[PDB]
RNA sequence: ACCCAUAGUAGGCCUAAAAGCAGCCACCAAUUAAGAAAGCGUUCAAGCUCAACACCCACUACCUAAAAAAUCCCAAACAUAU
C-alpha cells in the first residue's frame, strides 16, 4: 500500500508518498479458474455478516468499502460483501475500523442497544405504529435479501421479515 | 471581448445594431466613428467587410478588418444582385473554374485561411461548397454566348416572381 | 323518488315449440 | 479541475513543474502540468508563473509552488497521483488566503 | 421541496441522494428543483 | 435610399475578367490566364455532388469524415425530440 | 479512436400525403337505434385482429383489453400529431372509430323500467392488438418517448413497440415455454381436467391457458 | 463521466432586422477533428451546453417506483442442528 505524509519545516511543506508492505493472496487457491476472489476460494454462498476475517479484507482502515476494480470482486459479490460490512459495523464487530474523528472530537455518549443483522441505518427507520391486519402485516426486515442464496443447513429457509 | 459584425465600409452610424452594443459595454460611439471612417477611407464605400473589434482595457478597440465575405465576391462575380431564394432548384448564377481560382487567391490572403497555411487547393474546395449554397453553379468552361442565352430566360422567370408576390399580399391583407 | 320510464318492447312471450 | 478554476491562482506567484519525461513515474506530474496549463486556470492570475523545468538527469519529478506570502509547497510526485496533488494544491490556496487575512 | 412519486432531475446541477430512507433531489443552482420522494 | 452597390453585367466582360477581384479603386479587372498556366488537377476537381460511401475508398480520409458527419447527423436527429 | 458505425438509410421509405392521424368522430355517421348487449367477451382474451405490422415500423401494442372512447382518440391524436415530425414520420390508426353503443340510465333511477338510452360509443380492444402504427424516416428511439406517453394514458396496459422489440417479445415468451423447468403447466392440468380443476375454470381457460384473467393479460404466465 | 471547442460564414432567401437556433430551401468545405447545428439562450446579437479531437475507460444492475380517518397497535416471538 501507499502512504502520503505532509511535513512542514521552516514555513515549507513537503508532501511525499511511500510504499509500505503489501499483502499477497495465499498460494494455491482451491479453484484457480475462479473469476473473483470469492469463487476462487469456493466461498460463494458461504459467508455472512459475522465472518469478519473475510469481510475485513475488503474494507479501508476507517471502515469504508474498497472499490470493485481494486479488489476484483464480481459485481454480485461486491454487493453481498458491501451489505455484510454494513451489518458488521452495526453489530459492533469491527471495533477498529471506526470513522476518522477530526480534531480529536469526543462524541457525546449514545445509548447502547445491541443489535445484529441490521439491514437499515438505525436513524433512518420509523416506528411501526399501525401493524396492520394479518393479511397485510407491516413486517420488520432482518438480514439482507442479498444473502438469500446462502447455503441453508436447515429445512426452513432464512426468514428475512419478522 | 471581441465584437464580430460584418459592416459596410464607411457607413458606421450611431443607430442600431452597432450603437446599443457599444453603449452597453461603455465604448464611445463617437470615438468609434472617428476611428472607423478614417480607417475606411481607401476602401470602396458600401463593401461588406468582416470586422473584429478587439475591445480591450480601457475600452480600447483595434478595428482589424479582413477580406470581404466570399458571398459578396461570388455574387458580384456572377453578375447577380441577390441570391437564390431556394437553392438547388433555382440556378441564379454561373461562374467558371477560372473565376473561382482567382477569388481564392484573394480570399486565401484573409487572416482566417492564411494562419492555417493550407494549400490553395483546400481553399478552392471551400469556394465551390459555398457557391452551391448561393445557387451559383461552377462550370469548367463558359462562353459568352452560353451565358447570354440563359440570361434571357432568367429575365422571364424573374419577372413572374414579382407577380407572385402581389398575390401573396392579398392573402396577407385578410390576416 | 324519480319518475321512471317503461320498456317499449311487447310480445316475445311464446314458449318453445318442442 | 473545476474547483481549482473557481478558486483561482490568486495567492500563488510562481509554480515550477520539474520532471524527467523519459522516466516511468512522471505521468502524475505530467498530468499536473496539463490541468494547470489550461487557459481557464492560467487566466485566474496571469502573473502567476507556470514553468516547465524539463530535465533528463534522473531526479524524481517535483512541483514547487511559491506564494506571494513567501510560503513554499513541495510535492514529490514519484508516488503521488495528479488528483492527490491538485487536492493538496487547492488546500494551500484556500489556507494561505486565510492566514494572510 | 415538492413531494413526488417519480423523481426527475430538472437540470445538470440537480443531484439524486437517498437520505432518511428515501430519495431526494437537491439542486444548489435552482433550489426550486428540490424534490422529496413521496 | 439604402441599397446594394453596383453589379457588373457585361457578358463579354464578365467572361474576360474576374470581376470584383480588384477591390482597390485604381486596380484593374484581372484578365484570365490561359489553360497552360494552370495545373492539371484543376480540371480533375469534383464539380458535382459529393462521392457516396460506395464511391469513397474505405481507407481514405474523406470516407471516415463523411461517415462521422452522418453519425452526427443521426445523433442530432434522434435527440431532436428525445 | 471512436469506432464509427454505418447509419441506416431511409431511401426505401416514402411518406404518405397525409402523415398525421385523421380525425376520429365521436359517434358513427348514421346513429344506431338497436341497443346492444354488454358483450364483454370483446375485450377478453387475445386479439385476433390487427396483431401484425402493415405499413410502419413502430406501434402501440395493447397489453390488455379495454374500451377506447372519443376522449382517448383525442388524446392519442393531439399527442401524436403534436409530437411527430410530419416531414419524416407518418401515423395510421389501427383501431376503428367508436362503433359499440353504450347505454346509460337517467341519474337517480331505480333498477327496472327497460334499458337506458344510448349515451356514447366505444371501440373494444383486445390484448396483443396494435392500436396506432407509425413509420417513416425515423428510428424507434425517436418515437418511443412520446409513444410511451400516449400508451401510458390508455385505459388498458399498453406499450410502445418496434418491428424488432415485438418479435423478441414473442421469442422470449416461446423461449420461456420451452426452457420452463416446472413439470406442471396450467394448460396440461386444465386440458386433462386434472384434480377436477375445471370446476373452478372457465371453458375459455382451455385456450387462455392461465395467461388471461378477465381483461387483464399476464405476460409472466407460461 | 471526465474533459474539451478554432474556421469559409452573419450560407443565401425571408424578414425592420435572422447572425446554428422566426419560417423558407439547400446542407457542401478547412485542420487529426468540431452538425450551415440537438438543447438553452438573447437585441435579430452575444453568451452556455451537447454532438467532434486529444487523454483515456466513468462502471451502467434489471424492469421498476406512494400514501391519510374517525374508542385503543394488535397473539407472543424468531433469520442457523440435517
Ligand atoms: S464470485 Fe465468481 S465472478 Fe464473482
Amino acid at each position: 500500500f501507499r502512504e502520503v505524509v505532509e511535513t512542514q519545516e521552516g514555513k515549507t511543506t513537503i508532501i511525499e508518498g511511500r510504499i509500505t508492505a503489501t499483502p499477497k493472496e495465499s498460494p494455491n487457491p482451491p479453484n484457480p479458474s475462479g473469476q473473483c476472489p470469492i469463487c476462487r476460494w469456493n466461498l460463494k454462498h458461504k459467508y455472512n455478516y459475522d465472518d469478519v476475517l473475510l469481510l475485513s479484507q475488503f474494507i479501508r482502515p476507517h471502515g469504508g468499502m474498497l472499490p470493485r476494480k481494486i479488489t476484483g470482486l464480481c459485481q454480485e459479490e461486491h454487493r453481498k460483501i458491501e451489505e455484510c460490512v454494513k451489518m458488521a459495523h452495526r453489530a459492533g464487530l469491527l471495533p477498529n475500523h471506526r470513522p476518522r474523528l477530526p480534531e480529536g472530537v469526543v462524541p457525546k455518549s449514545k445509548p447502547q442497544l445491541n443489535r445484529y443483522l441490521t439491514r437499515w441505518a438505525p436513524g433512518s427507520v420509523k416506528p411501526i405504529y399501525k401493524k396492520g391486519p394479518r393479511w397485510n402485516r407491516v413486517r420488520m426486515p432482518v438480514g439482507s435479501p442479498l444473502l438469500r442464496d446462502n447455503v441453508c443447513y436447515s429445512r426452513t429457509p432464512w426468514k428475512l421479515y419478522h | 471581448g471581441v465584437i464580430r459584425a460584418i459592416v459596410r465600409a464607411g457607413l458606421a452610424m450611431p443607430g442600431p445594431p452597432l450603437g446599443p452594443v457599444l453603449g452597453q459595454r461603455g465604448v464611445s460611439i463617437n470615438q468609434f466613428c472617428k476611428e472607423f471612417n478614417e480607417r475606411t477611407k481607401d476602401i470602396k464605400e458600401g463593401i461588406p467587410l468582416p470586422t473584429k473589434i478587439l475591445v480591450k482595457p480601457d475600452r480600447t478597440f483595434e478595428i482589424k478588418i479582413g477580406q470581404p465575405t466570399v458571398s459578396y465576391f461570388l455574387k458580384a462575380a456572377a453578375g447577380i444582385e441577390k441570391g437564390a431564394r431556394q437553392t438547388g432548384k433555382e440556378v441564379a448564377g454561373l461562374v467558371t473554374l477560372k473565376h473561382v481560382y482567382e477569388i481564392a487567391r484573394i480570399k486565401a490572403q484573409d487572416e482566417a485561411f492564411a494562419l492555417q497555411d493550407v494549400p490553395l487547393s483546400s481553399v478552392v474546395r471551400s469556394i465551390i461548397g459555398s457557391a452551391r449554397s448561393l445557387g451559383i453553379r461552377v462550370v469548367k468552361d463558359l462562353s459568352s454566348e452560353e451565358l447570354a442565352a440563359f440570361q434571357k430566360e432568367r429575365a422571364i422567370f424573374l419577372a413572374a416572381q414579382k407577380e407572385a408576390d402581389l398575390a401573396a399580399q392579398e392573402e396577407a391583407a385578410k390576416k | 323518488k324519480k319518475s321512471g320510464g317503461s320498456s317499449k318492447n311487447l310480445g316475445g312471450k311464446s314458449s318453445g315449440r318442442r | 479541475a473545476a474547483a481549482l478554476a473557481r478558486l483561482g491562482l490568486r495567492p500563488v506567484k510562481q509554480v515550477r513543474v520539474q520532471f524527467c519525461p523519459f522516466e516511468k513515474n512522471v505521468e502524475s506530474t505530467r498530468t499536473f502540468l496539463q490541468t494547470v496549463s489550461s487557459e481557464k486556470v492560467r487566466s485566474t492570475n496571469l502573473n502567476c508563473s507556470v514553468i516547465a523545468d524539463v530535465r533528463h538527469d534522473g531526479s524524481e519529478p517535483c512541483v514547487d509552488v511559491l506564494f506571494g506570502d513567501g510560503h513554499r509547497l513541495i510535492m514529490r510526485g514519484a508516488h503521488l497521483t495528479a488528483l492527490e496533488m491538485l487536492t493538496a494544491f487547492a488546500s494551500h490556496i484556500r489556507a494561505r488566503d486565510a492566514a494572510g487575512s | 421541496f415538492k413531494n413526488k412519486t417519480v423523481l426527475k432531475k430538472r437540470c445538470k446541477d440537480c443531484y439524486l441522494v437517498k437520505r432518511r430512507g428515501r430519495w431526494y433531489v437537491y439542486c444548489k443552482t435552482h433550489p426550486r428543483h428540490k424534490q422529496r420522494q413521496m | 435610399a439604402l441599397k446594394d452597390p453596383d453589379v457588373c453585367t457585361d457578358p463579354v466582360q464578365l467572361t474576360t475578367y474576374a470581376m470584383g477581384v480588384n477591390i482597390y479603386k485604381e486596380g484593374q479587372d484581372v484578365p484570365l490566364k490561359p489553360d497552360a498556366e494552370y495545373p492539371e488537377w484543376l480540371f480533375e476537381m469534383n464539380l458535382g455532388p459529393p462521392k457516396t460511401l460506395e464511391e469513397l475508398d474505405p481507407e481514405s480520409r474523406e470516407y471516415w469524415r463523411r461517415l462521422r458527419k452522418q453519425n452526427i447527423w443521426r445523433h442530432n436527429r434522434l435527440s431532436k425530440n428525445k | 479512436v471512436k469506432t464509427l458505425l454505418p447509419v441506416p438509410s431511409f431511401e426505401d421509405v416514402s411518406i404518405p400525403e397525409k402523415p398525421k392521424l385523421r380525425f376520429i368522430e365521436r359517434a358513427p355517421l348514421v346513429p344506431k337505434v338497436r341497443r346492444e348487449p354488454k358483450n364483454l367477451s370483446d375485450i377478453r382474451g387475445p386479439s385476433t385482429e390487427a396483431t401484425e405490422f402493415t405499413e410502419g415500423n413502430f406501434a402501440i401494442l395493447a397489453l390488455g383489453g379495454g374500451y377506447l372512447h372519443w376522449g382517448h382518440f383525442e388524446m392519442m391524436r393531439l399527442t401524436i400529431n403534436r409530437s411527430m415530425d410530419p416531414k419524416n414520420m407518418f401515423a395510421i390508426w389501427r383501431v376503428p372509430a367508436p362503433f359499440k353503443p353504450i347505454t346509460r340510465k337517467s341519474v337517480g333511477h331505480r333498477m327496472g323500467g327497460g334499458k337506458g338510452a344510448i349515451d356514447h360509443y366505444v371501440t373494444p380492444v383486445k390484448a396483443g392488438r396494435l392500436v396506432v402504427e407509425m413509420g417513416g424516416r425515423c428510428e424507434f428511439e425517436e418515437v418511443q418517448g412520446f409513444l410511451d406517453q400516449v400508451a401510458h394514458k390508455l385505459p388498458f396496459a399498453a406499450k410502445a413497440v418496434s418491428r424488432g422489440t415485438l418479435e423478441k417479445m414473442r421469442k422470449d415468451q416461446e423461449e420461456r415455454e420451452r426452457n420452463n423447468q416446472n413439470p406442471w403447466t396450467f394448460e396440461r392440468i386444465a386440458t386433462a381436467n386434472m384434480l377436477g380443476i375445471r370446476k373452478v375454470l372457465s371453458p375459455y381457460d382451455l385456450t387462455h391457458k392461465g395467461k388471461y384473467w378477465g381483461k387483464f393479460y399476464m405476460p409472466k404466465r407460461v
